[PDB]
């Protein structure tokens, strides 16, 4: 069967057909590999097929801790009562921890450099090795947990491993929530959509459904339009880290060997901070590094991310563009002229109509990323609605939301309000110069940068058990 | 679900007392709209040759990408107001929210 | 485990336990039989258990025609091109048609009178024989289809059996829709809820989900509070028809022999029209004929309908009273005093609190029927919301709604507006004096009765193909 | 679904063309609220001895019926503004709308 090695359309495959005269896949009878997402109710003739979310929907840093018990237990250092997360026993990053290695059957990381023999990393989420920049973020948070547990242990000598792990985990979950809602989401939605979809938090509402909506798994992929074709690495003075400061993305996918053998996470994090993200424009949607060469080193042929997003929406039985515009209370364009008005681009409207025939059939991701960006935001009205609607449910429907009464004390909440990604980076790396807040806006060295020493550390005094 | 608790479970279970699997791992996604399949319940649009979608032929995902998504790499526009970290946090956050499993 | 003969709680049985000092069942080892509703996804450890609707949600008279193709086919007279529904070949009602008999493995109707040997009837829905008054309604509609097919055949000579069947089925469906929304629903909801939940029809909206909500299956059971403890039968001059004009309901359940051997549907229909329904009062909720003796003749023990309703809501995983109030935008009482205020009855609030502990736990049916009835309506705010919301969805989300443009011509719609339940009774029975419209309000003979001759029949002229 | 039709299908299939099974027979009910089961996904409240619901013991359905629903039949109030047909049309209509199957 193997959906990766054949183009036969039979369960569980739904390979992407190739159009006549494709600039890359010349043999029209071939395809682009595709496995259908697991059905919630296998082989049913009663239920309307739905997919499954293997993770906790809550912003609880489950990508660090795991969403299943056996895994969560395996990610922990059970050799002592320090409440730490296990670290790599073979390699270190200039004296700093690295994530341990996973034990996979057909490990894709080994394929990215056969001679280096570095497998994929083990994390709370299975995708930690997909791109080194992601791996660096996973590693950053693992170190922060261990740093927190260490400090809490000095603060509270009587606390056992479980208590230390739970309290450190609690702080990390809160840091992800704060950075996400305070620093990230406002820059995604823009001020107007932020106010509309995320009004001031009042209290936990046990009637708010916190589940991830099927459409969100596809809509949140708007982020693929932000991807740059290279992985940028910079040295301590934010200058290109030779001999390879700009590695093509098609050669960093699952390249865990680069983190291990090419200078650790510091050059990668500096690159993320001082390099601009790609801007999504109506005639510059997504790069060929992911459109033509996605996972080139670990697949028979390069994949196409934008195309996979659209095939996935169909696999998931997602309604078209207009249905989602309607759901969001936004006008539904029925003609090319109306679509041209909505997109403020008749040319793109025409292109979409030649392809889809009706705006009713435009795939959610495509129509979503085609819309003009909201002011000071990076998504249009439709994506702003879907994304904004989801995050409010994840905030209001979370019993452990950091601001919820009883989760943290008033003074702990005050301490947590001082956290920032730039400080987190300062605490767990050899980097001494970081971005000014907002870290997601700052992108130019040395203009948008300051000394780590000017940033105060998280005050853990209020965690001392009286 | 314990009467009281001090920390989140690993699975997300019990966060919502009345409906304890809400937000928990390995559960079906919630739907904001009814699903739209070729046969009404399972097959995706583009599966069966000749089956249109609402009066029009299903556009090959690769075709839409080729004709609408593709652009000259040297034309890339650096966002003067967003760092690449903005992109990276989005993926890291995505990985805290959802993972749709597939067969191996 | 046989749920009908055993009290062991094992799949698929969920028998109701017997409390101490029960007024009827002194043996606490006994139980009230209960089979859990079939799960949509059997044995799943992923899906949140849901139940199945075996019928078409649309108001399309599927109780007459069937919701599955094999049955729909078998209910039809395939011996000619008249487009008729099959009638009983062994019995007639004063020369009129009776529903055909069904072929059941364990026929319950046979048990209601061993010597009569009259099996259950075969209809579009499997419950046509549950009570003789219902069978009379099913029989009335069967006759009306055949009467319509006959007149249509005279007007359009070229129309084949299929065309005649479809055209008569289409008219009957519209009749059920008209009587339901024009005459029935306003008297259920009251004027205010009617205007709120059922504003003037505009047109078919394909974005309106027409499925029956799981909660409605329990909420619409409010009708159990309207049930009188007897089946009333009256002769042609609306006088008690001897020698058994008032049969205890516990002896009419599945008593198909009464329709066949005890005078047909005329005495039954006249009794329905000239007898008042039972009013729902907060301390006169539901009668013992259904609470103590439900299906007494066809099984080992008499069932309790109100109790079954509550056990069923739990079986279906339905949220409590307050959750539904919240869903409806209605205040959620937390104390006995607050619940006393909502119900305008402190004594009832107390009984509820004593049983449930909190208004959050009150089972939907119990809470719903406990609320004071809306002005000129027969349900309180909660039920009005659930029932009204459901019916607007079945209306607006039905492509074949009788008022939808294209379904019927302007003149056909004008004709259909003249239909009424009283007229249908006049057209298909030996009854010559019927209730004045509204039939659901009129209940006093002769004050509320008129001659059939004063009611103009449905004019099918605009059905002429010419 | 046929590009064009003239009447309702027997199963209700195709009434909604974008989602063909909506309102069709033998399909799961839609949920207006998340289900509340004893274990969160399957067991009904009252299944396991001692397992409370939202902090309170689950009341036996028969007990609630005995204490709140039961009343002396002579107290029955005939509805002066509703006929028994009002009740009957309700049951008949219910039978056009839903039937929840159970095992035999
Ligand atoms: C055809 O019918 C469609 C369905 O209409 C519903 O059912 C019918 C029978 C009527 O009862 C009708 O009144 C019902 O609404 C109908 O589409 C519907 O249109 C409404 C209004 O635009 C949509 O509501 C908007 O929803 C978005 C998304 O959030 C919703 O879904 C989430 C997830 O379930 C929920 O958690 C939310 O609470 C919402 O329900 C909201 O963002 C939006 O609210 C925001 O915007 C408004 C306006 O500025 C503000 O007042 C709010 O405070 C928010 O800022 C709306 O609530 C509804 O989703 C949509 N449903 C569907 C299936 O599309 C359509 O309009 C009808 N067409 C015609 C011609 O009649
Ligand atoms: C706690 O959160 C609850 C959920 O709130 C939603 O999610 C959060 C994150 C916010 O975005 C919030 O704005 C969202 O609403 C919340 O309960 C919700 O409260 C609303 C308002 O009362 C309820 O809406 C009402 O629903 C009923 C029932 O119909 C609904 O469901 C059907 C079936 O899906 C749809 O087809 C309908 O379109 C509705 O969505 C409606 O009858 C009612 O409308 C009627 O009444 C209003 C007011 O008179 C009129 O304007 C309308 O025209 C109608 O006549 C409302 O639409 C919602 O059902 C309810 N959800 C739940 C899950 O209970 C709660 O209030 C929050 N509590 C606090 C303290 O914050
Ligand atoms: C290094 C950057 C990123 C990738 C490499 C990458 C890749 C993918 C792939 C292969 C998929 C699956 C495609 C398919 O359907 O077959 C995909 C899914 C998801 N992404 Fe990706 N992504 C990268 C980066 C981002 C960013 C920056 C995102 C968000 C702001 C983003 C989102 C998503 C989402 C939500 C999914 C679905 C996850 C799920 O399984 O539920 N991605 N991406
Ligand atoms: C002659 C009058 C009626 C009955 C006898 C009767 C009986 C029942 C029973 C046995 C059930 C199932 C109980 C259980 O859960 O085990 C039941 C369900 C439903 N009813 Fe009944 N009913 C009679 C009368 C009415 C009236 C007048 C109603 C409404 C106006 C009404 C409604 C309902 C509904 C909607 C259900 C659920 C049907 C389903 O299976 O989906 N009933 N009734
Ligand atoms: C656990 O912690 C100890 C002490 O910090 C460390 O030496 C050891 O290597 C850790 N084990 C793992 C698997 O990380
Ligand atoms: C593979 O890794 C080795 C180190 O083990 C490195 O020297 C080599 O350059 C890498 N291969 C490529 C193509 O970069
Ligand atoms: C079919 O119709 C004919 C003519 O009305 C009638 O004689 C016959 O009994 C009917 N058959 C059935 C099974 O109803
Ligand atoms: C049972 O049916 C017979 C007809 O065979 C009838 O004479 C008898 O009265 C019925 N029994 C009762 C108890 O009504
Ligand atoms: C591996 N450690
Ligand atoms: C996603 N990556
Ligand atoms: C049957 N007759
Ligand atoms: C209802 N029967
Ligand atoms: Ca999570
Ligand atoms: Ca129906």
């Amino acid at each position: 069967v193997n959906c990766e090695t054949s183009c036969v359309q039979q369960p569980p495959c739904f390979p992407l057909k190739i159009p006549p005269n494709d600039p890359r896949i010349k043999n029209q009878a071939d395809c682009i590999p595709f496995f259908r997402s697991c059905p919630a109710c296998p082989g049913s003739n009663i239920t309307i097929r739905n997919q499954i979310n293997a993770l906790t929907s809550f912003v609880d840093a489950s990508m660090v801790y795991g969403s299943e018990e056996p895994l969560a237990r395996n990610l922990r250092n059970m050799s002592n009562q320090l409440g730490l997360l296990a670290v790599n026993q073979r390699f270190q990053d200039n004296g700093r921890a690295l994530l341990p290695f996973d034990n996979l059957h057909d490990d894709p990381c080994l394929l990215t450099n056969r001679s280096a023999r570095i497998p994929c990393f083990l994390a709370g989420d299975t995708r930690s090795s997909e791109m080194p920049e992601l791996t660096s973020m996973h590693t950053l948070l693992l170190r922060e947990h261990n740093r927190l547990a260490t400090e809490l242990k000095s603060l509270n000598p009587r606390w056992d491993g479980e208590r230390l792990y739970q309290e450190a985990r609690k702080i990390v979950g809160a840091m992800v929530q704060i950075i996400t809602y305070r620093d990230y989401l406002p820059l995604v939605l823009g001020p107007t959509a932020m106010r509309k979809y995320l009004p001031t938090y009042r209290s936990y509402n046990d009637s708010v459904d916190p589940r991830i909506a099927n459409v969100f798994t596809n809509a949140f992929r708007y982020g693929h339009t932000l991807i740059q074709p290279f992985m940028f690495r910079l040295d301590n003075r934010y200058q290109p880290m030779e001999p390879n400061p700009r590695v093509p993305l098609s050669r960093v996918f699952f390249a865990s060997w680069r983190v291990v053998l090419e200078g650790g996470i510091d050059p990668i994090l500096r690159g993320l901070m001082a390099t601009p993200a790609k801007l999504n424009r109506q005639n510059q949607i997504a790069v060929d590094e992911i459109r033509e060469r996605l996972f080139e080193q670990v697949m028979r042929i390069g994949l196409d991310l934008p195309a996979l997003n659209m095939q996935r929406s169909r696999d998931h039985g997602l309604p078209g563009y207009n249905a989602w515009r309607r759901f969001c209370g936004l006008p539904q364009p029925e003609t090319v002229g109306q679509l041209g008005t909505v997109l403020r681009n008749l040319k793109l409207a025409r292109k979409l109509m030649e392809q889809y025939g009706t705006p009713n059939n435009i795939d959610i991701w495509m129509g979503g990323v085609s819309e003009p960006l909201k002011r000071k935001g990076r998504v249009g009205p439709l994506l702003a609605c879907i994304i904004g609607t989801q995050f409010r449910k994840l905030r209001d429907g979370d019993r452990f939301w950091w601001e919820n009464e009883g989760v943290f004390s008033m003074q702990q909440r005050q301490a947590l309000a001082q956290i920032s990604l730039p400080r987190i980076i300062c605490d767990n790396t050899g980097i001494t110069t970081v971005s000014k807040n907002n870290i997601f806006m700052s992108n130019s060295y040395p203009r948008d940068f300051v000394n780590c020493s000017t940033l105060p550390a998280l005050n853990l005094a209020s965690w001392r058990e009286a | 679900c314990p009467e009281q608790d001090k920390y989140r479970t690993i699975t997300g279970m019990c966060n919502n007392r009345r409906s304890p699997t809400l937000g928990a791992s390995n559960r079906a996604f919630v739907r904001w709209l009814p699903a739209e399949y070729e046969d009404g319940f399972s097959l995706p649009y583009g599966w069966t040759p000749g089956v249109k979608r609402n009066g029009f032929p299903v556009a090959l995902a690769r075709a839409v990408s080729n004709e609408i998504v593709r652009f000259p790499t040297d034309q890339l526009t650096p966002d003067q107001e967003r760092s690449l970290m903005f992109m990276q946090w989005g993926q890291l956050l995505d990985h805290d929210l959802d993972f749709t499993p597939e067969p191996a």
